[PDB]
């Protein structure tokens, strides 16, 4: 099982780049939902008063 | 009318923000920006509210005057 580990040690950096990609795309999805959320908080809270 | 069109064009520019660069600083400004526009669209039409108030007094007075004369004429016919 240590041999399997040191085999995968060549494939480590690609998974590091994949984690970077996944974090970036999750951040942009949170940006979309935050824009829609702040527009809802405009339209239902501040303008009613 | 200017503020209506400005609200729609700033919504389109917010769509351009969401297309091009969602991580930009400007969207926070943009999500503030049209808010300010919406405030002004309320703040102008609230300025129609005293005027409307004064104007309803005027038409009430006119209707009041007319009804008096109508009763007068009605009674005189009787």
């Amino acid at each position: 099982r240590l041999l399997a580990l040191v085999k995968w040690a060549n494939n480590a950096g690609k998974v590091e780049k994949c984690a970077m990609i996944s974090s970036f795309l999750d951040q942009q999805a949170i940006l979309f939902v935050d824009t829609a959320d702040r527009l809802a908080s405009l339209a239902r809270d501040a303008l009613v008063h | 009318r200017k503020l209506n069109m400005s609200i729609l064009i700033n919504f389109l520019d917010l769509l351009d923000i969401l297309i091009r660069s969602p991580g930009s600083i400007k969207r926070e400004e943009k999500l503030e920006d049209l808010k300010l526009l919406f405030v002004h669209v309320h703040h102008l039409i609230n300025e129609y509210r005293p005027h409307q108030a004064r104007e309803t007094l005027r038409v009430m007075m006119e209707v009041q005057k007319r009804q008096r004369l109508e009763t007068a004429e009605r009674f005189q016919k009787h």
